[PDB]
């Protein structure tokens, strides 16, 4: 179920430091507080 | 979180009012989550307008839908249906103007018909509206994926055409690759199917 | 982003706090020093008179 | 987007609403104003308005600002002041007390240009010129400081810093578009919720252009252009605000 | 931190340099361009010149390009051109095929008013005036068109948008700090990997304003404030080509 993805996307780990899982969280924490003006293309210009 | 439908009439469009409606509804709570401006035809107006088919004032209201650009709105909120029915108020204009004022079809809404707004009644009306005006908005991923209606859905689509295209490749058998037999069998789709016809020139 | 809101808020209070130690600080030392100038000028006379 | 508003913008937008400043002022302030800004260390200073004299040595008052803060739930920026009768040389205005300010607000009409000058109030007090131009300056500015919504944004060690991906204030000819500068982004505190009838808004559409007038300063005027995103605000008159103004709605 | 270039800022920082228009134009322009922004569905419009004629109805030319796309490693802007005797009404200006593309290259002299004008060259061949100007324009921009580097940046679908987090070019004197348009954001390519003595850099530390001029082509102006940070470019004058450019130096 649910709960072995999220077993899963916590172990393995991206080029930076942190977890795939705590990247993506992040990212969205930014995205949600900067409220970008072309939010989607930010996502691969500016938030990561 | 649910998402309704919702539209302005050219009543509040003609006088310059959509963006104050879209600022109020945006007040309310509300997320406009897609908008679009656009203007109906004749078929299209009739088509969207189903349920009353023959009634006493379809005429007039589906030759009112067609005098002027309209917008569209899908409208995202935890109670979103019955918020907006309230939000927007009593159909009739002028029991709306008796009763609640400050609603949207008291304040811009005038002479009956032209409740300046339109709202979507129930989940599968709102659902059927949505998918009418914008058909690559996704949405209701739980009343498509059960596995029986899975199973319905795959037989209603599969005879028609993909079990021809699949006895067809059997019996030609192209190269064993499987992209060139893939690249067959959506040209046999694409080719021999009962919805579009086969264009030539 | 509701703790990120809480975090900076408590990173900028921590800062405040440090200015305002700081200044307490400095108005500790100087009424110190008033104090000690205060003594000395009250202890002058007998040291003139009795200890040169 | 803009980092600072520009002068000849202010000047260009500000031109119907008759806010306008002679062609010596507006040369000398075009070489004057980066002097005075860096021999102070001052990162933004720019022009505040022009205050109207009975000698006809209008005074020009410009105001700057290093660094905005958050403190108290509101936007401190800590302001300087200037002023001027020519456009070249700029002296310090210096702020006032409060009893001073009290009186101020007691002295009515023009101030003369000479700024040499005194008031006779009362025991007997004696209020200089400067100190008068200091106090309507500072109301004002209290009163009436627009900028679009949300054209800020807080950051590391809470600091109010320009929002350099700031969209675009939506429904730009409504007042919930536009905000005083002293409240802090986040918040939903807007031009609305002061008094229902003291400020006015024109849009230009097309252009894209909106301008909002004061009515209980009639002299302070704010333009934001859309399409380039670039927002500034003047004041032309002497620093009376008309106290009947419901009358006159 | 720019989107787009204004107009009135351009003809400010580029007066001293010749870079003027009539007021009567100016208003015209102000006017006039947004109405046919909209009427051509551009996103982007801007003033790119004014060239001289044998008459004194010079030829004012705006760009505007909808779409701008990375191709076989050139930035491709998809521009359209318009041209106009006065500053009110504007028609277009259809790009040259290649055989008249390389015999509008050999006519020279200042171009005559009327843009109905053929010229004769060698059998007789005869070439409109309108696409001469097109050839000279086309030139120009290809030779000149300059930005400050890292300004432009590259998105998913390989679409090159401006850089809304673009700080600044440190060390404006230098040329290495601008670049053409047509350079991807990637490469380092700029003006310095034109030729040596091709472009003239006067930059005035004080008031933050650096000024880069064409040698080559004489009549193409860019300036670049860094206090805020806002670059615009302008050609004046005609669009002929300096050719002997070893002896002049």
């Amino acid at each position: 179920d649910v709960g072995q993805a999220l077993a899963f996307l916590q172990q393995v780990k991206t080029t930076q430091g942190a977890s795939i899982y705590e990247g993506l969280k992040a990212a969205l924490a930014k995205v949600l507080e900067d409220r970008p003006v072309n939010a989607v293309e930010a996502l691969e210009t500016s938030v990561l | 979180l649910e998402k309704t439908f919702a539209l302005i009439k050219p009543d509040a469009v003609r006088a310059g009012k959509a963006q104050e409606i879209m600022q109020l509804i945006e007040l309310n709570g509300f997320t406009i989550i897609a908008k679009q401006k656009l203007q109906l035809t004749r078929a299209r107006a009739e088509e969207f307008y189903g349920e009353h088919k023959g009634k006493e004032f379809f005429p007039k209201l589906v030759n009112f839908m067609t005098s002027g650009p309209i917008w569209a709105l899908v409208l995202a909120k935890p109670g979103a249906i019955l918020a907006w029915r309230a939000l927007m108020g009593p159909t009739n204009v002028f029991k709306a103007r008796a009763e609640q004022p400050k609603c949207l079809r008291a304040l811009y809404g005038t002479d009956g018909t032209q409740n300046a707004t339109h709202g979507s009644d129930s989940p599968i009306s709102a659902a059927r509206e949505i998918k009418f005006f914008f058909p690559t908005l996704s949405g209701d991923p739980t009343i498509y994926a059960e596995p029986t209606a899975a199973a319905e859905y795959i037989t209603k689509r599969i005879q028609p055409a993909l079990a021809k295209a699949l006895a067809a490749l059997a019996r030609e058998k192209p190269s064993a690759d499987k992209f060139e037999a893939i690249t067959f069998v959506a040209g046999y789709l694409l080719q021999n199917n009962p919805n579009k016809p086969k264009v030539l020139m | 982003l509701a703790a990120n809101r809480s975090t900076l808020a408590d990173k900028a209070a921590s800062t405040a706090a440090t200015v305002d130690a700081w200044a307490e600080r400095q108005a500790k030392m100087e009424a110190e020093l008033q104090g000690k100038e205060l003594e000395a000028v009250r202890r002058r006379p007998t040291f003139v008179l009795r200890e040169l | 987007v803009q980092l600072e508003p520009n002068i000849t913008l202010v000047l260009k937008h500000l031109a119907s609403c008759g806010a306008v400043v002679s062609a010596e002022q507006q040369a000398a302030l075009d070489h004057s104003i980066p002097i005075k800004r860096i021999e102070a260390g001052l990162r933004s200073l720019t022009l505040w308005g022009r205050l109207t004299t009975l000698n006809g040595k209008d005074y020009l008052v410009a105001e700057g600002y290093n660094v905005a803060s958050s403190k108290e739930g509101a936007a401190v920026y800590e302001t300087k002041y200037f002023y001027s009768q020519d456009g070249a040389r700029w002296s310090d205005l210096q702020p006032v007390d409060s009893e001073t300010a009290t009186r101020c607000a007691r002295i009515k009409g023009m101030l003369s240009g000479d700024p040499a000058k005194n008031y006779e109030l009362e025991l007997v007090f004696q209020i200089p010129e400067l100190a008068v131009l200091r106090c309507r300056v500072d109301a004002i500015a209290t009163a009436t400081s627009v900028i679009p919504t949300d054209s800020t944004i807080l950051n590391a060690a809470s600091q109010v810093v320009p929002n350099r991906l700031f969209a675009g204030a939506a429904y730009p000819e409504k007042l919930e578009s536009y905000q005083h500068r002293f409240s802090l982004p986040g918040s939903g505190v807007t031009l609305s919720q002061d008094l229902r009838g003291t400020w006015a808004v024109q849009y230009d559409a097309f252009k894209g252009v909106a301008q909002v007038r004061s009515l209980l300063f009639p002299g302070y005027f704010f333009y934001y252009a859309a399409n380039e995103l670039t927002w500034g605000s003047l004041y032309v008159g002497d620093g009376l605000r008309n106290n009947d103004l419901i009358f006159m709605l």
